[PDB]
């Protein structure tokens, strides 16, 4: 019944791993930070009306652990009814949230969310959670695990992607995210971190290699045995898995965070909000969990037909560029018009903080769409596992 | 809970000196091996229930054994009884066992091991029960846990106690995952025994000994294992330590890259048993252990290499095909004929053995390039410390290479390794035959060409064989004895002795076209060949081939053998039934090996074959062999690749079972297994259709559903024969 | 806010003790996966591609319980690859929100059948294993004055002022109600029992329960860091000294346990033949002393189902202090009758992530052996938090 509007979507730069900005910085404060300046817009906003704050984690150990949405609640002097819940669906956890957030307020229980992401990668790298899929050895052993790096490279393989085309790709995407920092694109949505004293501690995507060349890309080298022979057992059709990905053509590892306010109608006209998208379907899939990175295509074909729309209805489409591969099978599979993909850039030039970049790639259309005064865009992430998580918001 | 599970004679003996120290010396009445049977668990009850009893007056405890070995072995007979049904039992009987050697393990006293002889499985499971292993080092004995050959897991603390002494990774891949036997002085090396003495006299003695001075020396940690005191540390870390868990997820992927995908749930089972127990205390991990073990031992897996690793084995050891009624009959002097890469081998395995060797070829160079086969094995041998220089140069000194047919003089055993064709042999028997000793043994290297008809080039037929080998010789260990029509009993018992003498193992087989091996390992091929004339995309016909449990993928295997030998086997095939008046229904097979044949990739010996060869080296599939079949054309499941390459060969030797080629189940078993490969998990390719298991069920009933559902799908030649309905 | 949400199955594991207990050795993947396996077993011919998600509650999602316990268990138990998975923590109610979460996405129209529940095996991740941004950070943990559940539930008797006996005549009433509810065969088609690969039983009743309890032997137990006493006070400074009455034998239990609850709509429910046995009313969301979550929450779900608490057979409130419930049932003036009425978390245990979604199910169960209409489910949490819900039997 209730229509899901977004209000605001904002989020931090994204910090390099190795002597990034941001590794000083607890991803507690990069989440308090955002808080902080949806108050600077809306310094008369009743945080009472806020009930959840729902932030994907996809590592929640350490300075991630014990339900960072609440610490988040509590640090930033929230009140204390404002909820507060992490989630982990790997990648596509901070997408995954702002879905949760729209349809608790489309159920009528929930009248205004916060929700977005937080990933500290050189504080607490994938993998420090543990995990059965990979340390119980009877159920590691039957699921046939295989990394995302090797499934990424089967897909090349399969589809006859070169090692020219992914860093293609790669170079594209360094070209468009560069366009867009210089373009001031993100000017209103990038909040740069700064310290307990106000100095400024980053303000754009370390990340980003602006000069790169192809020429560069060509001499990477491609990214424990055993992996690439167990992934053959299943695609036994396959003598060779050609391993094109490298460091240049696969996302970045960074640190980050998103936020993105989300409330009914009524909820706007309380709190003298305007909305600025309106979140118009939601859906999840999934494909086969050894090569991975193909559950967001059928995700993506399940949010069209539940949304009553087609290809040709989609404005900007927005897919994480974890690997160049699964991009360029996503453009294949769907038809994709080259000028309607990742319109400003991905991970591969500006990173992947794993439990934050769907709320940013979300937040990144939202602009866009206003930027551009388009009407529909669709934001979809691969996962691992083999799952996928799909969007589509249309401009208000 | 009790030492007891639930009328054997009793199988320790005790003894408790004037020092307090007690000696369990284990001599089980009913057989010359100590074994893990209900006499000994009722045994050891008792026995543990005393040392409890009188503790007050017991300081230490010496474990030894009145046999020639230790203690080998567990309940086979028992063991491949156990139904699924049977698993509430068998768990309970695990559970007794190491709840015995767990009270043994925390008296409070030490307890040393006084290891006289092999000690396998459960027997070093016992000992591992020990604070202190002192091992006699002596010729043949041997240590270790080798259940996951027979399909089980160490069931009786192995795996607990080894990971606990060396860590998860060590544990695994040098002790439990391939079951290695280790003699006395590996055993130390490694950690698995303590001390060594030099004679067996002298065990009981140190032990005391150490007994006394660790009594002196450590009071608080006397009979304390270093996995029962504060602050261990597991070596390698345990699963949540940082370290061990990088590489942890890498363990089971490693393995499936060494199984290549094959059925074998005992390394899982072990692996998943050796990870679960490190993250939990020593009982708790102990009692994981126990459910695993119950897993494997009702499955059909384990039943399967039960049956033919233990039984079959045995039977066939024990002289089941030896001719009864025949005497040992010496040799003294082997003549081979041919140098070549099998005539080599045949002569490295004599002088091995301690026999001299007469190395005949056509010149003199050729034969001192087939001992250069074995100096570059004894070089090998030597680099890696696997030998001695005395003992290579006795070796090699009894291979006496030549040219001349007058250097087989004296020579009582002929082993003729030429080119395979019926009148190259003839012309090379005919020359040395009236050379040799009047009694010698003139064997013939043959793998496909009838046995009675090489016999008639020779004046004494009684005494023509066929004694088949396989390359490389040196490393493969199944001898294929084929009997012709004229070929005595004294002969076959004569060639039967001799295979034992070089450490293999023989099969009897009567005389025939293509023989057992030759015949069975060609319908395996054809299948392979059969599915890439249908369109089935060469790489999952290799895929099928490692899945299934073959040790080389089938297109692989046909470039060894060379399509052109290959070629040559069909046409005498036909041959021999189109000279008889009778019908020949060729292989789909045979088309293809003509085609390959025709554009010149015959195999690896002539550069190209289905693969591609640089530098003789395998290098990929041949890029040119999915367009000239149509590859990909046919997607068929990989159940039924794999299941057609299986059956083939199952319903193969049932048939040359029922023709009399084959005179029992165990030279079927152990002749598919050791000599061309089948999967060891089936048990052999006759124990394959005992224990078939699919969607439709488990037993011969199902395999022959499967067969009719195979036969309706790819053809006729998978309908099942007569002799396995009803 | 159209599709209606019911709840078609909801079981459980039995709870099994800290000490020397008899799920120690049973990885908490395979408590789910077992749960799953029952579900199968009670409608085998569900087409499981419909189950479009799978959403498990996971306080220490660390070790064992990390890597998203969720997809585990759908890759693990063989359920369709395109079944999802998602691991969510919301401290002591992860349960019940899960199975909110499940209700809501039905409630979009965006979800049709999806699995929801928890798992925690304490024995194996303990409490506290997977850190904290608010320990790990002493500059938010010194101005966000923190006090652990414990304090706050002793703060809460001294103000309400209960006495020692007060809650210890609570712990002796739920003991008596766990054990009649177990002997009344109350329990035995939701507790699922635990299985070995080999169909041997490991666990088969809630081993935490002690039903010969006395008043006397409660009277014998002790009281359960420095500092947080001080710091508590220094926010309820009118307060002089903390009556420290809670004991191991008034508060929840540390077990190991899960439980699973498949919710759909109505039209998921006809195509694939399910009986739906509840109805997902309403839910809601509110909340140093802690544990006064659950208060508002409750007041909330009713406001939101146009009820009151004449119009609820049953309160179901998780038994994590004894002081936090003779509160709510004094703040609302709940009949002694209707409170917990099969025992609760101080005589079966509190698996953390899988309470929520065990108390639930235990509702679903006891409003159908009553007859009865409505009843109402809620759990305190730390921090300041608190979930209810409110569902209607079919
Ligand atoms: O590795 S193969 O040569 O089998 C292959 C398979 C599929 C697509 N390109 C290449
Ligand atoms: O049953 S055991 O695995 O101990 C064993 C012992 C001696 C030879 N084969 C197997
Ligand atoms: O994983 S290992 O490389 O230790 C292994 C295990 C079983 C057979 N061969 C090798
Ligand atoms: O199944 S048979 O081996 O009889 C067969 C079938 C088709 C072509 N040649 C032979
Ligand atoms: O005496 S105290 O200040 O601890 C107290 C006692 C009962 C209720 N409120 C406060």
């Amino acid at each position: 019944s209730e229509e899901a509007f977004i209000y605001e979507a904002i989020r931090t730069p994204r910090g390099k791993q190795k002597n990034g900005s941001l590794h000083e910085v607890k991803p507690l404060s990069l989440v308090v930070g955002l808080i902080d300046e949806l108050r600077k817009r809306h310094p008369d906003l009743d945080e009472n009306l806020i009930s959840d704050v729902i932030l994907g984690c996809v590592s929640p150990v350490g300075d991630q652990g014990g339900d960072i949405a609440r610490a988040a609640v509590l640090a930033s002097g929230m009140p204390v009814t404002s909820g507060g819940v992490q989630l982990n669906r790997f990648c596509a956890s901070g997408l995954e949230a702002v879905n949760t957030a729209a349809q608790k307020v489309r159920s009528g229980w929930d009248d205004l969310v916060l929700a977005g992401g937080v990933e500290s990668m050189s504080r607490v790298p994938m993998g420090s959670d543990g995990g059965a899929m990979g340390l119980d050895p009877a159920t590691n052993y039957d699921v046939m695990f295989v990394p995302q790096s090797i499934g990424a490279d089967l897909i090349a393989t399969i589809e006859g992607f070169s090692r020219e085309d992914v860093d293609a790709y790669a170079l594209r995407s360094q070209q468009k995210a560069a366009e867009a920092w210089s373009g001031g694109y993100f000017a209103k949505s990038v909040v740069p971190v700064r310290d307990q004293n106000g100095l400024l501690i980053l303000d754009h995507d370390e990340h980003m290699r602006p000069d790169t060349t192809k020429e560069g890309l060509a001499k990477l080298k491609p990214a424990l045995g055993g992996f690439d022979d167990v992934a053959l057992q299943k695609y036994h059709w396959v003598e060779k898995i050609n391993h094109v990905h490298t460091g240049g053509n696969s996302s970045g590892i960074v640190d980050g965070a998103a936020l993105v306010m989300i409330g009914s109608a009524a909820a706007g006209k309380l709190q003298g909000l305007t909305p600025r998208a309106r979140i118009v379907a939601t859906a999840t899939s999934g494909a086969d969990p050894v090569i991975m990175l193909t559950g967001p295509t059928p995700a993506t074909r399940k949010v069209l037909d539940r949304a009553g729309l087609t290809v040709d209805d989609i404005d900007l489409f927005e897919l994480n560029e974890a690997f160049a591969s699964v991009v360029l099978k996503f453009q294949k599979d769907l038809n994709i018009p080259d000028e309607k993909l990742n319109v400003n850039g991905g991970a591969i030039a500006m990173g992947h903080p794993l439990g934050a970049t769907g709320a940013m790639i979300l937040g990144t259309m939202v602009d866009e769409l206003e930027r551009r005064n388009a009407r529909r865009a669709l934001i979809t992430l691969c996962i691992g596992g083999g799952m996928g998580v799909a969007t589509i918001i249309e401009r208000v | 809970s009790s030492h007891h599970h639930h009328m054997p004679d009793n199988t320790i003996q005790w003894d408790k000196d004037a020092d307090g120290i007690v000696t369990l010396t284990m001599d089980d009445p009913s057989g010359s091996t100590n074994v893990m049977n209900e006499a000994y668990i009722e045994s050891m009850g008792k026995a543990v229930d005393r040392l409890v009893a009188e503790k007050d007056s017991i300081t230490g405890v010496v474990v030894a054994s009145a046999k020639k070995t230790f203690f080998a072995g567990g309940d086979v007979k028992t063991m491949i009884q156990a139904r699924p049904e049977d698993a509430g039992d068998v768990f309970n009987t695990v559970e007794t066992i190491k709840r015995q050697l767990r009270t043994l393990e925390t008296l409070g006293k030490p307890v040393v091991a006084a290891i006289n002889g092999a000690a396998l499985g459960g027997g070093l499971e016992i000992a591992l029960a020990c604070h202190h292993r002192i091992a006699a080092d002596v010729k043949g004995s041997q240590l270790g846990l080798p259940e996951v050959t027979l399909g089980l897991l160490p069931g009786g603390g192995g795996v607990t106690r080894t990971v606990r002494m060396f860590g998860i990774q060590n544990a695994f891949v040098s002790v439990l995952a391939q079951g290695t036997r280790f003699k006395p002085a590996k055993a130390k090396e490694i950690g698995l025994v303590d001390e060594l003495v030099a004679t067996v006299e002298e065990l009981v003695p140190a032990a005391k000994a150490w007994i006394k001075e660790e009594l002196k020396a450590n009071p608080d940690g006397a009979g304390v294992q270093p996995w029962d005191k504060k602050g261990y540390k597991m070596p390698g870390g345990t699963p949540s330590s940082p370290g061990l868990a990088a590489i942890l997820p890498s363990f089971p992927s490693n393995l499936r890259k060494q199984l290549k995908g094959a059925p074998m749930p005992a390394p899982r089972a072990i692996l998943a048993a050796a990870v679960e127990g490190a993250q939990v205390d020593f009982d708790t991990a102990s009692r994981i252990e126990s459910r695993y073990f119950a897993s494997l031992v009702t499955g059909q897996v384990a039943k399967n290499m039960m049956q033919a690793f233990f039984f079959d084995l045995q039977a066939i050891n024990a002289g089941g095909s030896r001719p009864e009624g025949i005497g040992k009959t010496p040799i003294k002097r082997i003549g081979v004929l041919g140098a070549g890469m099998m005539g080599a081998g045949i002569a490295y395995v004599s002088a091995k053995a301690g026999y001299e060797v007469v190395l005949k070829d056509v010149s003199l160079e050729a034969a001192a390039k087939g001992k250069g086969y074995s100096e570059k094995l004894e070089a090998k041998a030597l680099e890696r410390g696997r030998t001695t220089q005395e003992r290579s140069d006795a070796l090699l000194a009894r291979i006496t290479p030549t040219a001349d047919a007058a250097d087989f003089k004296g020579v009582d055993f002929v082993i003729e390794a030429v080119f395979e064709n019926q009148e190259l042999k003839h012309k090379v028997f005919g020359e040395i035959e009236d050379i040799v000793e009047p009694n010698a043994i003139l064997g013939s290297n043959t793998s496909t060409l009838p046995i009675t008809g090489l016999a008639t080039g020779v004046k004494r037929q009684e005494d023509f064989i066929g004694i088949h080998f396989f390359s490389p010789v040196d490393k493969m260990p199944l001898v294929e004895i084929i009997k012709g029509e004229k070929t005595s009993d004294e002969a076959l018992a004569r060639v039967f002795d001799y295979t034992l003498a070089i450490g293999k193992t023989p099969i009897v087989v009567n005389d025939s076209r293509g023989f057992f091996t030759s015949r069975v390992i060609g319908t395996f091929v054809n299948e392979a060949l059969a599915m890439l004339g249908e369109g089935v995309e060469p790489a999952s016909i290799e895929q099928a081939g490692s899945q299934a449990g073959y040790p080389a993928p089938p297109l692989q295997l046909s470039d060894e053998l060379n399509l052109e030998l290959m070629h040559k086997i069909a046409v005498a095939t036909r041959k021999g039934v189109e000279d008889a008046g009778g019908t020949y229904q060729p292989h789909p097979a045979e088309a293809v090996v003509e085609k390959m044949i025709e554009l010149g990739r015959s195999g690896r010996l002539k550069g190209a074959g289905f693969y591609e060869y640089a530098d003789g080296k395998r290098s990929g599939l041949w890029p040119g062999l999915r367009e000239t079949f149509k590859s990909g054309s046919s997607q068929p499941p990989l159940q039924d690749m794999i299941d057609r390459m299986l059956f083939a060969e199952a319903l193969e030797t049932q048939k040359c079972l029922d023709e009399g080629v084959l005179t029992s189940t165990a030279d079927a078993n152990i002749g598919s297994i050791m000599g061309i490969g089948f999967p060891p998990w089936t048990g052999g390719s006759a124990q394959f259709i005992v224990g078939y298991s699919g969607p439709a069920g488990t037993g011969k009933a199902a395999f022959v559903a499967r067969a009719r559902e195979l036969a309706a799908a790819y053809g006729d030649r998978f309908l099942p024969p007569e002799s396995l309905l009803s």
